[PDB]
């Protein structure tokens, strides 16, 4: 009942998601430095391009206040009624005194201290639920301190309006542990298969109006790139999405989806620059009725170079998932796709003819 | 007292079965003249408070036993401050006299952490009765008091410099940690000074403490944070309080 | 121990760039770069009799030589004029009298510290021919020695210029009285 | 008679004088604790007499102080709302107030050469090599080095920790000898803590003060090992000749 | 007497079970830094997968109403009507001993069966195991049981190599929009830490099997339980980074005189720049080698290995594969 799926991904010399000063992050696995994409990049790319598809719009924001105040203001209410109504909406959820907000900066809505994570149609909702008592909040703004009016009730049920990105991803809300919805797939960082070091880009922005009589660049810096050949894993709860989404079939759609956008999609970090686009050189499903697997161990000693690693990572990808199948048997359903046609993987199952119908047949028999 | 309790005796008459802890008086009332046994320290607006126990002052044995050398800077007991000194007109139990402290520490309302008792070494008067030498009996003193004396200076100073760096970090709970490693760590270095033998930072023969437990809180200060100061902003902040602990800091 | 070698070496090339243009030329083309790459096969002859007896440490000599000798004529026209500082205390003399970004050189000085031997080999020479473009009064056989050190932990060369960095800087700071 | 066990391992915690939810451990071991293992290296129930453990005597030399850490340690969270540790009356907390969190200390990287010395430790440490519950250091989670009993059988103990045991690396400067190794004995005492162990029967645990004193001694620079993977051996070739 | 287990996994960068404050938890052995997995982590996961199969091998497959042949059935007990309770003893799960208390104290009475309440008396079914109980200490939400402990001695897992946390400098992004954009949800930083894990555990079923009975049921108390120790990883932040693995070595050995820990093996830090399990297997097994030639006993020696090129001799016979270990170890344990 777990869906496990690795890929190995050949980036050419880019910059992925940048640390907080620019370099590419890196581990220190197998005793050598790796650059690395982390997991919270790959989902958001992937559920944008779920939800991109299901046009679900899973919004996760903290200014609910600015777009409740928004829907109000559509809605016919006044700009100050919209305001203090969605306040109010805010105000009644919490213990007392509301859910916790920040300082507010402009004159503007303020917004919220945590990421509420909800789709479009729940924030339309709870603005109906706001103009269900427009004059009991018109009658709140008056006083000075004003109180929960709302039914928090129905309120609390409409915050725990799922979603298919809600159904996957999970979602989490401290003041409010009704709602919280546990995740079902598992994301793993991207490390590489062997060590690589940073490298410095030397730019310069020059300006293109001349000066009287010197002409130097209009500055000067460096940025960090890297290259590699990224493996990727990643798991597939069936028991706990269906759980969440409740039917079948929504949620085989939803895990289809999410294969193909695990696949598909890339991330947006510096790319308008680098055009780091690409598909992975090879895709393994497996479905797994005891636990979920990840062949990391596979490629903790370092591969050395000066020759491809593609090859070399396919090969051992291989052999890792044969003497490890040897030596954990199970009754799992195994298949890969793969861009190279030089080896031959048996032992990473039926080989199928492209990344969509090896994910067809996969979810298919899960 | 605050608390009214009662014993319901059993028929054998040397077991106790039920008990009653209730409340005996209603309307506050704050004790004048404060208690001889605590020690008391003022902060703002006026008010005189007994300083608080702490768990991590308990992490080596014996910690607070020692306040019999100082004496210290406010911090001093009345009732030792009437019979320790000579003042008094004790003559030979006074060069025999040893300190003890009884603490509980607990939270103000209603939860409780820890408890411990210290009773000074009797070692550290070996020491000085040991050796027989008007000179070196009163250099050894003075190398504990010393040494003590600077051992918890630094000890508040580096408190200070966990609340600030906390506190200021994000515009706490390091104290926790950088404290108890600190005298956990730092005590091993007291008993290597009182032996006058080869101490992490400074080496035997000199005057003093020799100003090196101050080094000993630029480790656990610089391990408790230093996972934690690799952004810049966490950096100087966390450096800006960390040029603190260089003073007193006396050299060579 | 080290920091005597490094005494030497600086002697000699202080005064050999500036005497003689041959050794600035085989040694201005080795900033940088590793100490076997063909490009630098000319600076041997006047560096490889200094190195005492890990790579570390040739790497050391051999590029802070090249940096000294890659330093533009105003920085040495200016080094020939006639306890002591890290190149930390370089970048705070740097911003807090020349005008450098401060935002920019704090996050400059935390990402060359943040690396490894060979992240400090790359990202340093710009910036120190950054700083000896400002004409700051830079030392060079603590940088040597430092760079020494540089490859038994990256822990014990980097935080020791970062603390100090910021602790001249307050003390420029509350000296500004 | 007598024998040397050899207290190490990857954690050790002899506890004393916490009974909350804050735990805390000793820089030494405590006698309560390793009068403890031998009990359950013989089998005995708590709320038996221990009166067989008396009259024992335990000199311990501390070979490297090792440093003190704290562990936190989370108990019953995480689980639903009908799942934690019941209370006294029976009614559980609220989840978000459900699990207790202690947080207990321990020390780290130490390790001790006790001395026994007493009538019964031939037998125990017979059963030491052979016990009747899983011997520990401290709290069961620790599990205890694999050359716990060091040497079985020695007359004068003492003098074996003294001269001839081999000690982890440190800084030994140029031909010197005379290296100091603290170690504790039991007018000039350290200082008084409850160690004499009188019952363990969870129902009423009574313990005693007991002195303890502790004389900074001077062995022969001939002990110190080398710097890596040469502590274990000479200790392994010293317990070779415990047969001979 | 005393079944022990060694394991080497290696875990992927992640956090299986962070500190007070966020880093994961470390010891220092042998001088060096190590990150560690606290046992009760790595305990509360292979319970709570224990019993999610043996209190599941099986309501449908072995069951406990399906009793009364040897109480209610060879008895006289209305050899028919059996389900006398059956449906009563039901208005966690036990071995057999203490279940002839299930037939036992479930016969007499009337019965009422012609159209119940007494439990107070079956209850006791952790008093005396719920073989969950003899396994591991206690449960978790009921009071003592006469029996606190015990008997699966833990022990924590720490790295066999020094490796120092890493700050994964993280962000959050909140999807609405203002005029001022980059204004990010909220910047943050969480440590994360990878490396080869050393892991161990003891089962005394000396002292065990007394507290049961049927040396079948504890047979296959701790074949399940090997088998969940192996199996389970705990669940810190999973579903974030996630770290699921098998462990490249696992070495059963069944000793009848004590348990030993091969724990002093990994003292001295082991230096990279290279893979580290081959390494650890071979050094495991030099130790192995030393430690068996100086302490000699006639024990069991068994080890599975995901990696055919080095030949670990002092380690016993080398099986397949993790389950035939398991079930010639069990067997060979008795």
């Amino acid at each position: 009942t777990f869906v496990d799926i690795h890929a190995i991904q050949t980036l050419p010399y880019s910059n992925i998601n940048r640390d907080d000063l620019g370099s590419p992050k890196t581990v220190v696995y197998g005793g050598k430095e790796r650059t690395r994409v982390s997991s919270q990049s790959w989902k958001r790319a992937v559920r944008h391009e779920v939800e991109a598809r299901l046009g679900d719009k899973a919004v996760r924001t903290r200014r609910i206040i600015s777009e409740i105040a928004k829907r109000l203001r559509e809605r016919g209410w006044d700009a100050d009624l919209a305001d203090a109504g969605a306040r109010q909406v805010v105000l009644s959820v919490g213990k007392k005194s509301g859910i916790k907000l920040e300082k507010e900066k402009d004159s503007e809505a303020p917004a919220t201290s945590v990421l509420f994570y909800l789709p479009v149609p729940a924030i339309d909702e709870l603005a109906a639920i706001a103009d269900e008592h427009r004059d009991a909040v018109a009658k709140e703004a008056a006083k000075k301190t004003p109180k929960g009016i709302l039914p928090a009730d129905r309120i609390t049920e409409v915050l725990k309006s799922r979603n298919v990105s809600v159904n996957l991803f999970g979602r989490m809300l401290a003041e409010l542990p009704s709602t919280e919805v546990d995740g079902a797939v598992q994301f793993a960082h991207a490390f590489t298969v062997h060590g690589t070091t940073v490298e410095v880009d030397f730019f310069t922005a020059v300006d293109d109006i001349p000066k009287e009589n010197d002409h130097g660049s209009g500055h000067m810096n460096a940025g960090q790139f890297s290259a590699g050949t990224f493996y990727r894993y990643a798991n597939v709860n069936l028991d706990r999405l269906v759980e969440n989404t409740g039917d079948a079939q929504t949620a085989r759609t939803a895990v289809a989806e999410f294969l193909r956008a695990f696949l598909s999609t890339v991330p947006s970090g510096k790319q308008n620059a680098t055009a780091a686009m690409t598909l992975p050189d090879l895709v393994h499903i497996a479905v797994r009725f005891d636990r979920p697997i990840s062949f990391a161990p596979a490629f903790e000693t370092a591969l050395y170079g000066s020759d491809g690693y593609t090859l070399r990572a396919c090969q051992e990808l291989n052999n890792y998932a044969e003497r490890l199948r040897e030596v954990w048997p199970d009754d799992a359903i195994r298949g890969y796709a793969t861009v190279e046609n030089k080896t031959d993987l048996a032992a990473l199952g039926e080989r199928y003819d492209s990344y969509p119908a090896l994910i067809d047949a996969m979810v298919a028999a899960a | 007292f605050r608390h009214a309790v009662l014993l319901h005796p059993s028929p054998d008459g040397s077991h106790v079965v039920d008990a009653w802890v209730t409340w005996a008086w209603r309307e506050r009332n704050i004790s004048p003249e404060l208690d001889p046994y605590l020690i008391y320290q003022t902060s703002k607006e006026g008010r005189v408070y007994p300083r608080p126990a702490e768990a991590e002052r308990a992490i080596w044995r014996d910690l607070d036993a020692l306040l019999h050398y100082g004496e210290d800077g406010n911090y001093r007991p009345t009732i030792l401050d009437n019979c320790t000194p000579l003042a008094q007109v004790p003559q030979e139990v006074l060069d025999s006299l040893r300190l003890r402290a009884f603490g509980f520490d607990q939270d103000g309302q209603a939860r409780d952490k820890q408890w411990f008792t210290a009773t000074t070494p009797a070692v550290l008067r070996w020491l000085a009765d040991r050796e027989t030498d008007d000179n070196e009996n009163a250099r050894i003193v003075r190398r504990i008091t010393l040494a003590r004396k600077a051992a918890e200076a630094l000890g508040r100073r580096l408190e200070k410099a966990c609340k600030e760096a906390w506190k200021e970090s994000n515009s706490g709970p390091w104290v926790q940690h950088g404290m108890s490693r600190y005298w956990a760590k730092a005590e091993p270095v007291f008993w290597n000074i009182v032996y006058d033998r080869p101490a992490q930072g400074y080496t035997p023969g000199m005057a003093g403490p020799g100003n090196a437990f101050n080094l000993v809180a630029l480790a656990a200060y610089d391990e408790v944070t230093g996972p934690y100061c690799e952004r810049p902003r966490v950096a100087k902040v966390v450096e800006r309080h960390r040029s603190t602990l260089f003073s007193n800091w006396t050299p060579k | 121990y080290i920091l005597q070698h490094a005494d030497a070496l600086v002697k000699r090339v202080s005064k050999l760039i500036v005497n003689e243009p041959a050794a600035r030329a085989a040694l201005r083309r080795g900033v940088g770069l590793a100490p076997e790459d063909p490009r630098m096969l000319a600076a041997h002859r006047v560096v490889a009799p200094y190195v005492p007896v890990v790579h570390a440490v040739e790497r050391a000599f051999y590029a802070v030589a090249a940096i000294m000798a890659a330093q533009p004529r105003s920085a040495r026209d200016q080094e020939a004029e006639a306890r002591r500082p890290n190149l930390g205390v370089s970048l705070a003399q740097a911003v807090f009298d020349k005008g450098l970004n401060a935002d920019s050189t704090e996050q400059r000085l935390h990402l060359i510290a943040r690396q490894n031997l060979d992240g400090v080999h790359r990202h340093l020479p710009r910036l120190v021919l950054y700083l000896r473009s400002d004409q700051v009064h830079i030392d060079w056989g603590i940088l040597i020695r430092d760079l020494a050190r540089w490859g038994h932990t990256p822990r014990h060369v980097a935080r020791e210029w970062v603390q100090d960095y910021h602790r001249t800087l307050e003390t420029l700071t509350r000296q500004a009285e | 008679s007598g024998f040397l066990l050899r207290l190490a391992g990857p954690m050790q915690s002899w506890g004393e004088h916490s009974m909350f939810g804050e735990r805390d451990t000793l820089p030494y071991p405590s006698r309560s604790g390793l009068i403890g293992m031998f009990a359950a290296a013989q089998g005995v129930r708590r709320g038996d007499p221990l009166d067989r453990y008396k009259e024992l005597k335990f000199t311990v030399r501390v070979d490297r102080p090792g440093v003190r850490l704290v562990d936190f340690h989370t108990i019953g969270g995480g689980l639903p709302k009908e799942r934690t540790v019941p209370t006294a009356a029976g009614e559980r907390r609220d989840p978000k107030k459900a699990t207790i969190v202690t947080s207990r200390s321990y020390l780290a990287d130490a390790v001790f050469t006790v001395a026994v010395t007493g009538p019964e430790a031939d037998t125990i440490a017979d059963a030491l090599a052979a016990p009747y519950w899983q011997p520990y250091l401290g709290r069961r989670a620790f599990v205890p080095d694999p050359l716990l009993v060091l040497r079985r059988r020695v007359a004068d103990p003492v003098r074996e920790l003294v001269e001839a045991v081999p000690l982890p690396h440190r800084r030994v400067e140029e031909d010197a000898a005379t290296v100091l190794v603290d170690l504790i004995y039991e007018t000039r005492t350290l200082t008084v803590l409850n160690d004499v162990p009188l019952s363990f029967d969870s129902k009423s645990r009574r313990y005693s003060t007991r002195q303890i004193r502790v004389v900074p001694t001077e062995v022969p620079a001939t002990l110190v090992a080398g710097p890596g993977r040469d502590y274990q051996n000479k200790l392994f070739t010293y317990v070779k000749q415990c047969a001979e």
